[PDB]
RNA sequence: AGUAGUAACAAG
């Protein structure tokens, strides 16, 4: 997971992200975070977001 | 000196005897 | 419970304190002064003090030793021509024909035009080498079945007296020459004081041991061990003769190439590092072996001629011997050099506190004098019964000389005996020093020691001189009894 | 006039001059033939020091099982093994206080260590006995055949990476009805030979499966391998020693972890300290004792030396240590701790290759292995070996080994054995008598200081000592230790005299060309002297002589004498024709016949960086060729490390300083047995080697740091290739046919692994 | 690259033993299968190899195209195995083959070597650009010190130094991101440029990167130069009997200087102190002394640090004294005040107790923490007012926990939990887990002023701040090297002076015949009785003839300073009143006379009632073997009658012709005790051996046993 | 024979 991560994030120039993303976009060249909340949407994605 | 020269060591503390005269 | 265990634990159960007095360091191993055990035989692997070289002028060339040999004996024509020698001495078991074959055969060989020095597996050869001695490994199962195979009781070092002739080697080994026998190669040069120091003072140290018998008899081991490991590699399947030689370096300068004699290198299919090669060696010697017959029962001696050495026809004897040798000791051997390192290392020390005293290197005031300081010197030995004091340079190579006898004659015995004589050495420094040393069981301290003195020449004697050295510090102690009363 | 040696002596104090008592450059002892006369004298003897014990059959092995553990205490000085449960418990009690809280922080320390270790720490052991071949090998070796085989018998705990449930499987696999294993068995094929016996027998070893049953493989995992210890110094007779096998070697690793913990904190502790360390520690601890004299009264030091310390120690005390030690853990942790000790306490000694009987008549000689021992009348054995059998009866096993429930024979508690050594120390008074004891203490070997009104009162302190040790197991030699005023003593071969003197001599055989190869043996023979000077009081006239004796060795060992020589060689031919055709012949490295520039003031600097500027540029090209074939796939370890053999002491590695060269080689593998063809095993090796070597083409960092994970190696490497592939083609350093076929292979590769 | 292993991949899983390891092993077991070895393992190395080079292919080649360039044979040398030799054991080569390609093999890039190897080539460059002084013959006193091999480039844990070098060669398998990649960024993008476009093996890389990150500490006897650059020539710098002068090339850091200036100023105020005018002879030795090769006043006007000793010298050569102090991550100034240490054994909260040392006295600090400055207010155990300005919080954190440490505040020894100089760990545990401490302090009330606030746990602004939290010199030098304001008011003293004698970083050099004055204990013993020795002759002829000058000969000066201060002028009263007697009652012993000689130079102190102190022992300065016995011998003196040999510090030096033949039979219980001298043999009547208390209490003309040592009871008169 | 020394090697 790791590997993966640090190969894409150095051949696409970004910051290698402190955490273990989730997927990563070859289009738009980003990381991704999914989230599965039993609450609200907007709640999970700020405390995410911080 | 030369280290194996005796006149290599320092000269040292000697005691010179004291006399008023 | 520790007080409770204690309280009932039996009084059987004891250290056995007893505080020590001269008295009670009686000599170590007395049978060494029976006069019916056999005196110790020599067993070294090759000749020492009683070796000759046949001298020959280096044209400034490391020739082939095949060629450097057949070039020596060319020189001494008349002694490598003998075909009539006399026979002087037999070993027991020892074939004097096979032997003197074996010998024409080395010589023939060397002197060939051919470049190979391999002997051919003649009758003689074969006899002399071992050849299928080894027993024949049948099925356990046989064996077994087999009534008159049963497991062989052990072989037992045989117990000796002491032999003159190994005072005799101390005493001409640790002497001064007039030739050079060591190979250091190059150093870097001198930049710090301190380098400056050391080349100053292996100018006296290295110069005082490599002029000294002892070093050139070690080359001469160091070199053969060399070139014995090579040829039991290269050569397992043939024999072959092996030169036993030296270079050596006169007073100006002058190369010289000795031949001390031929060494017939047997089958060494050494798989184990114990396994044992047989090695026949034919060395020159001008010792008559009846001078001190009990020094040689393992040789067979021939006289081959004579030299003219000082106004004097002096007699050249060829003294034979089967021996054998691993893999383990030929490594050991072509370390040896390393005696110069304990020797220095210990002599130096001396200069080094010396020079702490005094505020220069006194190097060259310890072993010559300046004119401050007096040569420093050291008891050395004994003559009619009184003590002899001698230099530091005799020191030195005197510890260089014990160092070699130590790969010369190293082994179980002398590692048992060095381990547990020490002990001793320490409790008789305890009474000098007056720090009142106290045992638990001496005569079970002495049984240590003297289990490991059986046959090995420089056990006995070493065993002798610690009762001659231990005899004149009793007699020191009775200075040290008066004293605050 | 007759030069005495020892006349030395009247002019030098013994421990001035004590480096001329070592003869150390005599030929160590070796030993020739069987072990097995040997360990049976170890296997009657533990049994005579434990005999008036408790004897009884062994319902797991169906061994002859003797504990004298609170036996009869002993009525004379011969060497007793009845140790007191309640006197070893009392002597930790009292440590106990003395360092409040040192037994529960060392068991967390050693446990937190036990919880982070992974399995493949126990590839830094040394020889271990392979239960799978019945033979010693590597640990590496010995550990992956025993997970191997373990994967046969549903036993998977290592693949979980901790060494903890790898321990799980090993005391699980006591419960498995049988044990299927890999072993090694080899096909025999007569040939013609030229000697007496007519023919040859060449071996084909192959890999096989065999099988064993629970109680076969219980003995196995318990058994230990004997042999003899070849060249150790200071002794007349050679003795046994043991290998054990790899199961235990995790749980000794934490009881050992565990000891170390507290001898670490324990002020009379040789162990673990070592060289300048223990010599501060030792001189510090006699500057006490000294100063902290009665005044009128007398300190007084014995040289201590233990008897039979291995032989009369018991598993079941430390057993009951480790239980005492980790009062306030884990009952895990506990059990954990229990097992190494519970092993040690059930062990068989195997007795080596048997005895040899010969026909002299006949010229025969025949193996007799220790299966057969008694398959012949004990009258064609000689007298010491008939007594022997005669005495092994009652602990001889029908397949030839012995039961050694009593006795330490492997070792591998010498911290555990030091602190209850130091625990005996620790006592320093008995009844409140006008005396007080302190000391060191380094596995089996001890420095008492006792401290008294005068020497008579010490005397009954050392009494009270020796008595004190004997509750423990413990037996102070009365031969080999002696008494005297403070000021000297020997503590490991360390001599004191007003101060630790410098034993040159014990340091001189670890002078000689090391045999790793010419680069690490040149930065390694300048290290030693180096350090010789600084700890050992070689001078500068003995260091510079060293310098030389060393490239003396050295030029003849590697046979690389100086270009300007004219001796006969083959490498010694080009060596001279490259002294002709280099120019800056400075540059040139001594293995290549170019001049040695060491001095006292550069041992310290690598050869090829002193020369690095002197040298010519197609020489220093070719020398540090980046691609050359000599050197292979370097560890971290292969171009550091260096296993070097002192005469006194285990085996220890040490660093050196080098420019990995085209004189960085290494001798090929002891593939080189006579009348065997090793084609099966060595096609073993070429694989692992295959899978390893593309395992770092893929992963370059694994050669320095540890690959962690618990999955596949093919898994880790396809999805790493897959990745190369992807971003090598998005970037366009691969072409799209090659993207295609590269992505192709992927997905055989991908469902080959599934 | 990447298709060349894919399809190489494949090729090996074409083997179904190699897909059965590569499926089967686990990415931890590869550390296992790596070391895969069936092979007989050597016991004997050096054997092996002298065997080995005797063979004809002993060494193993790597296949490949490199290999290959080796050609069978050289002119008859056969160079690697024949291709009928290889098969199930590989291609093995011969020592010449290596020698061959040293010769006429290929010629490859050698770029980046020197930036590689750069740890070993500064090594080289710092014995090349060195400087050698004089060698000298005399003693030595090592101490086996805990000390670093070899200089780094910058020194880190090794976890951490693992990170760092990943960053650097293999980024992509360096796995979760690191805070010290940032902190470390300077050093990483360094190092990339460095070893960009190198073919050596990374592993290589790896290493030599280790090798100058990644310490190695070991125990080594030093004897005042401690510092890796003077460590990695240890072997060239001393043995037990002499010293050379060595100055290493490259640059040395300021805290190195810092270190040894200390050292420096310390040994020359305990020097100069037992001196009739310390100050003038403290301004003779600092101005010749050198700190490698700075003179000590240029190290002392350059570095804006020290301690008391290094402001009593300044203060001597006429620079302006610094009262700054260092701790740890603070940095302290005095503006007022003056403390007194007093090390007493105060009960800690975690359960133990540790001797730590309580500072008595009111005083104000400048303290500094990179962007705080403030000006702080502590008495005896306690802080009082604390003025600091706004920061950072990372820069506020520091300087709030390190002030109430450096305070040593009741409240702060009163709250230790877990197993931890004493005071200097308390810093290092404390800047670790702060939420510990606080909670065992308490809060108060933050003030509502124009520019006063107050923070709390939280790094922020809040109503709950800690308690007492506030957020907003041309001295003389006395002839006893005491440090006096205008006002008379002293604020430093020789006494205020550290007691603890430490290792020099750089060795430390006097420009003066006076050098061996500035010995160790074992050093100026050795040289004082060698100088007793040297001038022996005409000491004991003019003590004879009745004069007693020799008593206050300058060269025993230094002696009396490794004496301690209680004791010197007790031990002169004794050792006058032994030599006069032995010389008045004819009663002469040399060796007695040489051992309490150098004891006679301090002014004598005697008792109350005028009769000097009986001593068993005279203590000297240091370890517990530092004494000499009066009776019996000791480590540091000890003669033999029997050999005339005198042992001083295990150098023996000969009295042959330096004894009075009627001295051998005289004993030794005439020159033990002051106005008592031998009456007879031991008197059991007279009960047991007299204590050093009892024979004081004894009536002038009553007769006493005395033991001298082991075996040797004397009755003995007064 | 010899090496060696409590047991081997003197080829398998």
């Amino acid at each position: 997971a790791w590997m993966v991560q640090r190969s894409l994030a150095q051949e696409h120039g970004i910051e290698t992200p402190k955490y273990l993303a989730d997927l990563f976009d070859y289009k738009t060249k980003r990381f991704i975070e999914v989230g599965i909340t039993k609450g609200l949407a907007d709640d999970y994605f700020w405390k995410k977001k911080e | 000196y030369s280290p194996t020269s005796p006149s290599y060591s320092p000269t040292s503390p000697s005691y010179s005897p004291t006399s008023p005269s | 419970a520790i007080e409770r265990n204690l309280a009932r634990m039996s009084p059987l159960v004891s250290v056995t304190p007893k505080k020590l007095t001269w008295e009670d360091l009686r000599p170590i191993g007395p049978h060494i002064y029976n006069h019916e055990l056999p005196e110790v035989p020599y067993n070294a692997f090759l000749l020492m003090s009683d070796e000759l070289g046949l001298a020959n002028m280096t044209e400034g060339k490391s020739k082939k030793p095949k060629t450097l040999a057949k070039e020596c004996l060319e020189k001494y024509s008349t002694l490598r021509d003998q075909t009539d020698p006399i026979l002087i001495m037999k070993s027991e078991k020892a074939n004097e024909n096979f032997l003197w074959k074996l010998w024409r055969d080395c010589v023939n060989t060397i002197s060939n035009e051919e470049m190979s020095n391999e002997l051919q597996k003649t009758n003689y050869a074969k006899w002399a080498t071992g050849d299928g001695l080894t027993y024949q490994k049948i099925m356990k199962e046989v064996a077994i079945d087999d009534e008159t195979m049963c497991q062989e009781e052990p072989k037992i070092p045989n117990k000796c007296r002491v032999a003159a002739w190994v005072q005799t080697e101390m005493n001409l080994l640790s002497t001064l020459t007039s030739k050079r026998a060591l190979d250091l190669p190059e150093i870097g040069p001198d930049v710090a004081p301190v380098e400056h120091v050391g080349s100053e003072r292996r100018k006296y140290f290295v110069n005082e041991i490599n002029y000294c018998k002892a070093s050139t008899v070690m080359m001469k081991y160091v070199l053969f061990h060399t070139s014995l490991l090579n040829e039991s590699n290269a050569s397992m399947g043939k024999y072959k003769v092996i030169p036993i030689t030296n270079r050596v370096v006169n007073e100006k300068g002058e190369s010289f190439d000795m031949l001390y004699g031929l060494a017939v290198k047997g089958q060494s299919h050494l798989r184990g590092d114990t396994d044992v090669v047989t090695v026949v060696t034919f060395e020159f010697s001008s010792t008559d072996p009846r001078v001190d017959s009990g020094k040689w029962p393992k040789y067979t001696v021939f006289r081959i001629g004579s030299l003219f050495v000082s106004g004097r026809e002096k007699s050249v004897y060829l003294y034979c011997r089967v021996n054998g040798t691993n893999k383990i000791q030929m490594k050991w051997g072509m370390e040896a050099r390393r005696c110069l390192l304990q020797s220095m290392q210990q002599m130096e020390a001396i200069v080094e506190q010396e020079s702490s005293i005094q505020g220069y290197d006194m190097t060259k005031a310890c072993f010559k004098g300046d004119r401050v300081n007096s040569p420093k010197t050291f008891s050395i030995g004994t003559q009619e019964g009184k003590l002899v004091k001698g230099s530091f340079g005799k020191a030195l190579r005197v510890i260089f000389t014990k160092c070699l006898m130590h790969y010369v004659f190293g082994n179980a015995q002398l590692e048992g005996f060095s381990a547990e004589s020490r002990r001793l050495l320490l409790l008789i420094q305890a009474l000098k020093d007056r720090k009142g040393p106290w045992v638990f069981d001496l005569e079970g301290m002495y049984s240590g020691i003297e289990e490991c003195i059986s046959n090995n020449p420089w056990v006995i004697q070493s065993a002798y001189w610690f009762n001659e050295w231990l005899g004149f510090e009793k007699e020191g102690s009775k200075v040290l009894e008066s004293v605050d009363e | 006039m007759n030069i005495n040696p020892y006349f030395l002596f009247i002019d030098v104090p013994i421990q001035a001059a004590i480096s001329t008592t070592f003869p150390y450059t005599g030929v160590p002892p070796y030993s020739h033939g069987t072990g097995t006369g040997y360990t049976i004298d170890t296997v009657i003897r533990t049994h005579e020091y434990s005999n008036k014990g408790k004897q009884y059959i062994s319902d797991v092995t169906g061994c002859t099982m003797v504990d004298p553990t609170n036996g009869p205490l002993p009525e004379d000085n011969e060497p007793s093994a009845y140790a007191q449960l309640d006197c070893v418990l009392e002597a930790l009690d009292r440590m106990d206080e003395e360092h409040p809280g040192l037994f529960q922080a060392a068991s967390q320390n050693a446990m937190e260590t036990l919880m982070v270790t992974t399995v493949d720490k126990l590839t830094q052991g040394r020889q271990t006995f392979d239960w799978t071949v019945c033979r010693n090998q590597p640990a590496a070796t010995a550990l992956n055949t025993t997970i191997t085989s373990f994967r046969l018998n549903d036993l998977n705990g290592a693949d979980k990476g901790g060494l903890i449930p790898f321990c799980q499987d090993i005391i699980d696999s006591l419960d498995r009805p049988e044990m299927t294993f890999f072993s090694v068995k080899n096909i025999k094929k007569k040939l013609p030979a030229k000697n007496r016996k007519g023919f040859l027998i060449k071996r084909i070893p192959m890999k096989v499966k065999d099988k064993i049953t629970k109680v076969e493989y219980i003995k196995r995992a318990l058994s230990l391998n004997t042999m003899t210890k070849d060249a150790e110094r200071g002794k007349l007779k050679r003795r046994a020693i043991a290998t054990a096998g790899i199961q235990i070697r995790g749980f000794v690793l934490v009881v050992e972890n565990l000891a170390k913990n507290i001898c670490e904190n324990l002020e009379q502790s040789g162990l673990p300290v070592g060289g300048n360390e223990k010599k501060a520690k030792l001189s510090n601890a006699v500057a006490k004792m000294l100063s902290n004299c009665p005044p009128g009264g007398i300190s007084m030091t014995v040289t201590g030396d233990n008897t039979k310390w291995n032989e009369c120690l018991n598993p079941r005390i430390f057993l009951a240590m480790t239980e005492r030690i980790t009062r306030d853990s884990p009952i895990w942790f506990r059990d954990f701790c229990s097992i190494a000790p519970v092993l040690f306490s059930n062990k068989i000694a195997r007795l080596g290759k048997g005895f040899m009987i010969t026909s002299k008549t006949k010229r025969l000689k025949a193996q007799i292995p220790c299966p057969d021992l008694f398959s012949i009348p004990l009258e064609r054995y000689n007298e010491e070996t008939r007594a022997k059998l005669k005495k092994l009866k009652p602990f001889f096993n029908e397949e030839g080994t012995a039961s050694l429930s009593p006795g330490m024979m492997m070792g591998m508690f010498n911290m555990l054995s030091t602190v209850l050594g130091v625990a005996a120390l620790g006592i320093k008074n008995i009844g409140n008598k006008e005396y007080l004891w302190d000391g060191l203490q380094s596995s089996d070997d001890f420095a008492l200081f006792v401290n008294a009104k005068d020497e008579e009162t010490c005397m009954e302190g050392i009494n009270d000592f020796y008595r004190t040790c004997k509750l423990l197991g413990i037996n102070m030699s009365k031969k080999k230790s002696y008494c005297n005023e403070t000021g000297m003593f020997e503590f490991t071969s360390m001599f004191y005299r007003d101060g630790f003197v410098s034993n040159f001599a014990m340091e001189l055989p670890s002078f000689g060309v090391a045999g790793v190869n010419e680069s690490a043996d040149m930065a390694i023979g300048m290290t030693i002297i180096k350090n010789n000077m600084i700890n050992n009081g070689m001078g500068p006239a003995t260091a510079q002589t060293a310098i030389q004796l060393f490239i003396a060795d050295y030029r003849y060992t590697y046979k690389c004498h100086r270009g300007d020589s004219k001796v006969e060689g083959k490498r010694m031919k080009i060596i001279k024709e490259l002294w002709e055709n280099t120019k800056g012949r400075d540059g040139l490295l001594v293995a290549d016949g170019g001049p040695n520039i060491y001095n006292l003031r550069n041992l310290h600097i690598p050869e090829i960086v002193l020369k690095y500027n002197l040298m010519d540029p197609e020489y220093k090209g070719r020398l540090l060729h980046p691609q050359n074939p000599f050197v292979g796939h370097l560890s971290i370890e292969g171009i550091k490390e260096a296993d070097i053999t002192p005469a006194h002491g285990p085996v220890k590695k040490m660093d050196y300083d080098a420019v990995s060269g085209t004189h960085s080689w290494r001798t090929k593998r002891n593939r080189s047995i006579l009348n065997t063809d090793q084609r099966n095993m060595i096609l073993e090796e070429q694989c692992y080697a295959k899978c390893c070597n593309l395992f770092e083409a893929c992963f370059n960092s694994a050669s320095y740091r540890k690959p962690v994970g618990q999955h596949s190696m093919l898994e880790a490497m396809a999805h790493r290739l897959r990745m190369d592939a992807r971003l090598d083609y998005e970037s366009g350093r691969m072409s799209k046919d090659d993207f295609e076929k590269a992505m192709a292979h992927l997905g055989e590769i991908g469902y080959i692994g599934s | 690259m990447t298709l060349a292993k894919i399809e190489l991949l494949k090729q090996l899983l074409r083997d179904n033993e190699a897909k059965t390891v590569l499926k089967q092993t686990t990415v931890d077991q590869y550390n296992i299968i790596r070391k895969f070895n069936t092979s007989r393992i050597e016991k004997n190395p050096s054997l092996r190899m002298k065997w080995a080079m005797c063979s004809n292919f002993p060494l193993a080649l790597t296949k490949g195209d490199m290999a290959n360039r080796i050609p069978l044979e050289y002119k008859g040398i056969q160079l690697k195995t024949n291709a009928e030799d290889i098969g199930t054991k590989g291609q093995m080569c011969s020592i010449a083959a290596v020698t061959w390609w040293n010769t006429y093999g290929p010629i490859g890039d050698t770029e980046g070597f020197e930036r590689v190897y750069e740890s070993f080539f500064l090594r080289k460059m710092r014995l090349d650009n060195a400087t050698w002084g004089r060698i000298t013959f005399g003693p030595v006193e090592r101490v086996r010190k805990r000390v670093l091999l070899n200089p780094l480039t910058k020194e880190m844990p090794p976890d951490e130094a693992s990170n760092v070098i990943m960053e650097i060669l293999f980024p992509k398998e360096a796995g979760i991101p690191r805070e010290s990649t940032w902190i470390h960024r300077e050093l990483i993008k360094e190092k990339r440029e460095k070893l960009k476009g190198t073919m050596i093996t990374p592993i290589v890389l790896a290493y030599m990167l280790e090798r100058e990150l990644v310490a190695r500490r070991r125990f080594l006897p030093v004897a005042g130069a401690t510092s890796a650059e003077f460590i990695e020539m240890l072997h060239c710098l001393q043995g037990e009997n002499w010293r050379q002068i060595y100055h290493p090339g490259g640059n040395k850091l300021t805290e190195s200087r810092s270190q040894s200036m200390i050292v420096a100023c310390r040994k020359i105020i305990r020097r100069s102190i037992v001196a009739s005018n310390p100050l003038e002879l403290a301004v003779e030795i600092a101005n010749k002394t050198v700190i490698d090769t700075e003179p000590l006043k240029s190290c002392l006007a350059a570095i804006d640090g020290g301690d008391v000793a290094c402001d009593i010298i300044r203060a001597a050569l006429g620079l302006k004294i610094r009262q700054r102090q260092r701790f740890g991550r603070l940095e302290l100034k005095r503006i007022s005040g003056r403390g007194f240490k007093n090390d007493e054994e105060i009960l800690i909260g975690n359960g133990t107790i540790q001797k730590i040392g309580i500072w008595d006295g009111e005083e104000e600090f400048h303290v500094r923490c990179g962007e705080c400055r403030g000006i702080l207010k502590k008495s005896k155990m306690k802080l009082e007012k604390l003025l600091i300005n706004s920061a950072k919080k990372e820069d506020m954190r520091d300087l709030i926990i390190l002030c109430m440490v450096f305070s040593q505040d009741t409240r702060m020894f009163q709250g230790v939990r877990g197993e931890i100089s004493p005071m200097y760990q308390l810093q290092r545990y404390f800047l670790n887990r702060s939420n510990d401490l606080f909670d065992q302090w308490g809060y108060e009330e933050s003030p509502k002023a124009s520019e006063l606030h107050g923070i709390n746990e939280s790094m922020n602004a809040s109503d709950y701040t800690l308690k007492g939290v506030v957020v907003t010199e041309k001295v003389s030098i006395t002839k006893n090297l005491s440090l006096i304001k205008r006002t008379g008011e002293v604020i430093m003293g020789a006494n205020d002076v550290s007691e603890l004698e430490s290792q020099a970083q750089l060795m430390i050099t006097y420009d003066t015949p006076k050098m061996w004055e500035m010995g160790t204990t074992k050093e100026l013993v050795q040289n004082t009785y060698q100088w007793v020795l040297k001038n022996l002759v005409t000491l004991k002829a003019q003590f004879l003839l009745g004069k007693e000058d020799m008593f206050q000969w300058d060269a025993f000066e230094a002696f009396e300073s490794i004496i301690p201060q209680k004791m010197a002028g007790q031990y002169s009263g004794f050792a006058r009143a032994v030599l006069k007697q032995m010389r008045d009652q004819e009663v002469m012993k040399t060796d007695q006379f040489i051992k309490l000689l150098p004891f006679c130079f301090s002014p004598p102190k005697l008792r109350s009632n005028g009769e000097p102190y009986q001593f068993l022992k005279l203590v000297l300065k240091g370890g517990g073997e530092n004494f000499i016995e009066v009776r019996k011998g000791s480590p540091l003196f000890s003669y033999n009658p029997q050999t005339e040999v005198l042992t001083i510090c295990g150098r023996m030096m000969s009295l042959k012709g330096k004894i009075e033949d009627e001295e051998r039979n005289r004993s030794m219980g005439n020159a033990v005790l002051a106005g008592f001298l031998v009456s007879g043999k031991y008197d059991p009547d007279l009960g047991d051996f007299k204590t050093i208390e009892e024979l004081e209490k004894l009536k002038p003309g009553e007769k006493a046993n005395i033991l001298l040592y082991q075996g040797k009871p004397v009755k003995v008169v007064k």
